[PDB]
């Protein structure tokens, strides 16, 4: 039920790159991902939210487009791409994947080991 | 809101029982109680007869027991009053009047002359 | 900068119970949504305190003891051990921002 | 978008797989009130020509409101309870006295706000409708006028949209008697059930998916009749929580594999028994033998988990291999030699056996098709009608990618006749203690000779 | 017929006080708190005034005030206007199961 | 504040008829059968005495009548006695969904 | 048995909103409704305010809507007016009153004065 | 009297003749109402000494009038039903408006009259207390005076005597909801349930034989709770009415029939399952199972048929000769070897087989028999206690003759161990059809080899 | 279920005599048994009852302990005896048995052939 | 001399329908009794016509119907059968006199 993923690195802002998140679950499609970021100085926030078919993408206020979500089933992974970017993006990420309760909510259950991308200079 | 009106009265035979009958509108009639009071020109008030809801408890004046009876309807909402044995001393003005709140049937309870309507005279002569 | 508001100033010596609380306004919360509140031990990863406010997940103490009221939810530790040194959070679904995060109250022994 | 399924030929079965699930698993209540004034007689002297409408229309209404208040194959392992559970229970709250003043008093000016009933229960009130307002500003200084008049006629329409709504109550609820499935939009209108989606305590992509689907969550809704006293007429809605919302899960259709013998009447057959809908629930799966309870929308599903089986995830080891050591594998055998067809999502499994004519057939081409023996399976691009015994049938016509695999004949895999068909229930273990102690004991009749 | 002693008229001079009486036993309005008091006017209907010994009802000035006291209920007015020529009674519940009335008593101006 | 036009002071001498009345307009008093008369004594309370135009209320004597015509509603009284010095009032619903009172009439006898 | 009795009153500055009560008993309740009327020395009576069965339809004069406003009580019976900005107007006795015998809310059926109290002197000084 | 009773050996079994039924077959409901007033607070100024005891008593009965108000072998082929049919009909009938003002009415000064309701039921009505006299000439002018005191404390006693009957009401209705088995004399005294028999429509008979037998039908009959309102507390009771009286009719027990082998646990053996009562309902018999619903009382027993069985008359020709084609004659059959014994109205029949010691014993001249083996039957007048296996009763000693016929050992009839013992119901023509078909398959099976 | 009788004659009044009823009912014990009397000119009228142990026994107002009845179980027969005797006793003598109603009541159902008594001179 | 009235001067032709009235008191059929009708055709023995006042015995014409209300039951026969010439009784269970039987009504055809 563990997790692993990749992607982190120092790269200037502005432009595009790819996010990893492999994780090890036999059967990663009925329990719900998101991705947060945990920066230094203020608290953590949520970034990104998926599901199943990938049909109800929803993303933080923050990044309206900025971030692009996808999955694939099959090869159980995931992947978001940096679009746009700018200086508070440096953080620790961590691909997040949670349970469902009994009205509708994420838990925030067991959590990705986490991958440093700083975006200064 | 409190209404009545009369019906019935006016000359009548020495004897000749009589039945008298109120009216009211305008309230609730199933809940309170009514009860029946005259006067005599000449003379001042005194009681006649009190019933409560439903029929039940018929109470009567000691000098009027027997002779007179009492009986009040909750389908027309009438009040019924019937007098026998009608002596030359009884033309008199009648009053309906209504007192009670609550459901209650002991006597001390219905002593409220809550309102008043308007009475009738009756006569007797020959 | 999140509806969750929590003040990070609280600390106490082990042994005593200590209560933490968290308000939003009333979008979160108090428009019928719960709360879950997390560690952030530095290294190891975050993991669930208590989900929902009153279940808690499989290894954890009873020490903590979670609930909410309104717009503001508590968590209360009684008889503090050493290894608590933590960032604790709140966790709602505002209409606005979706999933917000508190900030955290970073709780210490002395 | 990508709808696949893979017909199993070892065992002949379809398993249409990729969707997204949205089942519901609780239930959220809120309270609908729509006030209304105890008119009294209209106190009209003459009949007059231009007022006559609003009379009856009156009239109408309060037999509407008098009346109103003179109101008050897996099936057999499958659990039953009380769908009218949370709105009963809150209508029973609203019985008791000096409760849905509340609700009369704080929703009075905003149109929606929160209330706490005696019980802690806090979820949502909403006013549907203002008749105060229009009753005391709009009809009554007309309607009571000396020798009465109205101004115009024209003027009455707007309040026939004010009463019709009432009237479609009337007639709904005398003949179902408080419970009313589907919902009908007279209680609820689409643009006011947006207006729930957005007040009901959930996630945003939920309210994305009924925003969407207003239709069919207000079909599988449901509504309570609540009391009638103090002039706050009032019902509660039970619209369906929806647990979890997009898991691939399948439709099972299950077909006959029966042997063509030459002797009729002589060739045993075992077939599975799995029709249904499966879709991960957590860990576990969530199993609905009724495929009524479930509808389909473009590719949402969306069914009742209270009619349904938490069973364990290892139910697809059975489906790929179902001789496995890890399941009980429901499978049902009988002597009995059906031509049966069925039509999954992309495609028409035919199971015809004996003297039964099969045909799949195009309306460009002609006759496309033909199937002799065995269970034979045809993607639904391949062909339009199937006419098999003597019925027609017409397959699914949505693009998605279908795929049959080879099997085999698994009922050659037993003895040609040891099978009972005396049974409704049985799996493949039970089959197979059946099978192994009645060879013990024909052996042992052997060994006794 | 048995019924309470009163005057039978009582003079006063308007914006002046009359302290009117009516006695019986102590099985009538002698105690028992059903001291009653009416107006009535001639050849219309009576009104109530006085129940309850003190209590005032509907309608009715706040000049009046009903008292008892041994076997004698009383009524006292203050500052009279013209328009309390009428005539009033008292009215108990006997203890023989019954209502009992007064003889009426006048009252006027001059 | 708009009002009803009702005369100050009507003067007649007992045993006499008086046909005191108040005048409005069609979204007023005028029509509407909410005609309404009041008594009222100095310093005490009002009293109902005319309702729903013609039809007379408990505890009123029969002497009083009322009625209305076009945009002017009346009381006619029957033989006086020096009980009705007093002032009257007339009340109606008007068309703007509010309750609509006179000037007060007085009246009197020598 | 039916009255009404009076509560607050007497000498208030200008401005200084106030809340006035009343108070009821031996009658019923919750049924009818209640309302609130004024009347100035040397000027009629003039409408102020009118409450319906429980807190519902608070109708108020031309003159006055939005200074004053009315709510009842159903747990002590007690009918309470608050008004403000008061103005040197306003010195007047405030009578409550009763009418409304059935559950009804239109104001036309809400007109009749069946009972009435014995109101309060409010005055304005400095 | 001339009670009686034959014990067959060749089955073990007793038939108790001579006894008159007096079964029920119908309800008879009526209602009893009992006044009382609304009473208010006392309007007492000071506590005094010698009024003190009228206030908590006044005070109770208010608290249970408001607290009243608040409160509103062979069983297996035998059926069920609602005992509650006809008084809840009445008291639904109570709940609609107007009806009881009609009992109100009509039943003002006549302790008992009759009335008619909206759905012709014109049975009886009663009125059992009248606290309208005693609360309002005997109470409230006494409690209602100026600081009040009463004249004497030794003039209440009286009223509690009008009270305490009302406070057995109470907590014999906040305990039972409604319903009350056995009825109380507090709902209806002696004297005034032997009034009530003189009223229903019965024979005098019957009414004779209620007379006689009060504390029965006083155990039978029913209460169920009606209306409360408008101060006219009232309930139903549901005397039984008495269908037929007066027939022979028999409690048949039933005793083990086992072989004493010699070998433990391979002693088949079949009994008679028949236990019960049975008499003769018109041309056929009831049955009645549950001797529980039977009571017995100086040669009168009384029963409900509801729970009975409307067999044929031919019951006493398998009872005389079990071997009968006219009957099933249900016998349960199994290998258990069990000492049991029974007592009859007139004696003791002892079936102990195998190691057990069997004495029956007198207080006169100590030990006086002693059973080895076999079924075993003693009259009532030959002894006074039995001891067997390990335990002691009492026969019952009631004067009656009591005759014991020689019979057989029917299980000798049968084979020594075919029988099965895996049934819990069959008949001698079943198992005789199994003996048969057994055989036929073992000659079947020796005629194969 | 027919029934067959004696005792009939013309005996002078006064003395006591035994009136038999010899009913062939093969199950004469849950039936109740009455006896009447028709006589010319006047109506019928019913005299005596009885039913099973015969423990409730009744009779006419007009013979309070005149006529005295039993019957016998096994002999399937029954009795009734003539202690007191009066003018008006000769009728047409029935032996009826009834059934049972739903309530109690005796419908007087299947009838006896009759026995004329008579008392005159 | 029994409580069971019925007029014994009842006679008709064949072909029309023929009531039969028979009275008691309180005591007997209007306290819950029902009430039983039988034939006297002289010769073979009396037997049930009717029973119970509704149900019929098993060897009958259906031109018999009873009926019963407060203390008065009654037989109509519909389209009359010459053989009828009986005489016809009523039966119930008065209170004083146990069962009691009417008088009878002669009945023949013209």
């Amino acid at each position: 039920v563990q997790l692993v993923e990749s992607g982190g690195g120092l790269v200037k802002p502005g432009e595009s790159l790819r996010l990893s998140c492999a994780v090890s679950g036999s059967m990663f499609s009925s329990y719900v991902m998101h991705w947060v970021r945990q920066a230094p100085g203020k608290g953590l926030d949520w970034v990104s939210s998926i599901t199943g078919g990938g049909n109800y993408i929803s993303y933080a206020d923050s990044v309206k487009g900025r971030f692009i979500i996808s999955r694939d089933n099959g090869r159980n992974s995931l992947s978001l791409q940096m679009s746009s970017l700018r200086v508070d993006d440096t953080a620790v990420y961590y691909c997040v994947r949670g349970l469902s309760g009994v009205m509708g909510v994420t838990w925030f259950d067991s959590w990705g080991q986490g991958t440093l991308v700083t975006v200064s200079s | 809101q409190v209404q009545l009106v009369e019906s019935g009265g006016g000359v009548v035979q020495p004897g000749t029982s009589l039945t008298l009958s109120c009216a009211a509108s305008g309230f609730t009639f199933r809940t309170y109680a009514f009860h029946w009071v005259r006067q005599a020109p000449g003379k001042g008030l005194e009681w006649l007869a009190l019933v409560t809801y439903d029929g039940t408890t018929q109470y009567y004046a000691d000098s009027v027991k027997g002779r007179l009876t009492i009986y009040r309807d909750n389908s027309k909402n009438t009040l019924f009053l019937h007098l026998n044995s009608l002596r030359r001393d009884d033309t008199a003005i009648y009053f309906c009047a209504r007192g009670g709140e609550g459901s209650f049937s002991w006597l001390g309870y219905l002593q409220y002359m809550d309102v008043w309507g308007q009475g009738t005279t009756v006569t007797v002569s020959s | 900068q999140s509806v969750l508001t929590q003040p990070p100033s609280v600390s106490g010596a082990p042994g005593q119970r200590v209560t933490i609380s968290c308000t939003g306004s009333s979008s979160n919360i108090g428009a019928g949504f719960d709360v879950h509140w997390y560690q952030h031990l530095p290294g190891k990863a975050p993991k669930v305190i208590i989900y929902e406010n009153s279940h808690r997940p499989s290894g954890v103490p009873d020490r903590f003891f979670g609930s909410k009221s309104g717009t503001s939810a508590s968590l209360s530790i009684s008889g503090l051990q050493p290894e608590d040194e933590a960032d604790y959070y709140c966790q709602s679904y505002d209409r606005g921002l979706d999933w917000v995060f508190g900030g955290g109250t970073k709780l210490t022994v002395l | 978008q990508n709808i696949t399924e893979e017909f199993y030929q070892s065992t002949c079965s379809a398993v249409s797989k990729g969707y997204l699930s949205a089942l519901r698993t609780g239930w959220y209540t809120s309270v609908i009130t729509i006030e209304l004034s105890n008119i009294k007689e209209n106190k009209c002297n003459g009949t007059d020509a231009k007022v006559k409408l609003i009379k009856q229309e009156l009239d109408k209404y309060k037999n509407a409101v008098t009346e109103l208040q003179l109101l008050m194959f897996l099936g057999f392992l499958l659990g039953v309870g009380s769908a009218i559970a949370s709105g009963v229970a809150v209508c029973k709250v609203l019985h008791l006295e000096g409760e849905v003043n509340k609700i009369k008093s704080a929703l009075l000016s905003t149109n929606k706000a929160v209330v706490s009933l005696s019980n802690g229960v806090s979820v949502l009130t909403f006013k549907v409708l203002d008749l105060k307002n229009y009753i005391d500003k709009q009809l009554l200084p007309i309607l009571n006028k000396q020798s009465c008049s109205i101004s115009n006629i024209e003027t009455v329409i707007e309040f026939q949209q004010k009463n019709n709504r009432l009237l479609e109550i009337t007639r709904e609820f005398s003949v179902n008697a408080g419970v009313t499935t589907p919902v009908s939009t007279y209680m609820l209108t689409n643009s006011e059930l947006l207006s729930l989606i957005n007040d009901m305590p959930i996630t945003n992509d939920q309210k994305k998916l009924m925003s969407n689907n207003v239709q069919i969550v207000r079909q599988q809704s449901y509504s309570i009749m609540c009391i009638i006293k103090e002039e706050v007429l009032a019902y509660v809605v039970q619209l369906p929580l929806y647990g979890v919302i997009d898991t691939p899960c399948w439709k099972l259709h299950t077909s006959p594999l029966c042997t063509t013998n030459t002797k009729e009447g002589s060739n045993i057959c075992l077939t599975r028994t799995d029709r249904g809908w499966y879709c991960d629930n957590a860990g576990s799966v969530s199993f609905f033998p009724q495929a009524e309870t479930c509808k389909v929308q473009s590719n949402r599903v969306f069914c009742d988990t209270m009619n349904s089986l938490t069973l364990p995830s290892e139910v697809n080891l059975c489906n790929v291999d179902i001789f496995n050591p890890k399941y009980d594998c429901k499978i049902m055998t009988s002597k009995t030699d059906v031509s049966s067809s069925v039509i999954t999502s992309l495609g028409a499994i035919v199971s015809c056996y004996g003297k039964t004519k099969c045909t799949a057939s195009n309306k460009n081409r002609g006759i496309i098709k033909t199937f002799s023996n065995g269970c034979d399976y045809v993607s639904n691009k391949g062909v339009d009608t199937v006419s098999v015994g003597n019925t027609l049938y017409y397959v699914n016509k949505q693009e998605g990618k279908s795929l049959y695999v080879k099997g085999e004949p698994i009922i050659n895999f037993y003895d040609p006749l040891v099978f009972p068909s005396d049974e409704f229930d049985a799996s493949i273990s039970q089959v197979n203690e059946k099978i192994n102690q009645s060879l013990a004991f024909i052996r042992k009749s052997d060994e006794l000779l | 017929q048995s019924a309470l002693t009163q005057p039978a008229s009582v003079s006063g001079s308007p914006g002046q006080s009359i302290t009117l009486s009516c006695t019986g036993t102590s099985s009538d309005i002698g105690d028992y708190d059903y001291v009653s008091w009416y107006q009535k006017y001639p050849d219309t209907a009576p009104k109530l005034v006085i129940y309850d010994v003190s209590e005032r009802p509907s309608g009715v000035s706040t000049r009046f005030s009903g008292s008892k006291s041994g076997n004698t209920a009383s009524l006292t007015i203050s500052g009279l206007q013209p328009e309390d020529e009428a005539d009033y009674y008292c009215n108990s519940y006997s203890s023989t199961n019954t209502l009992k009335f007064g003889g009426g008593t006048k009252l006027t101006v001059l």
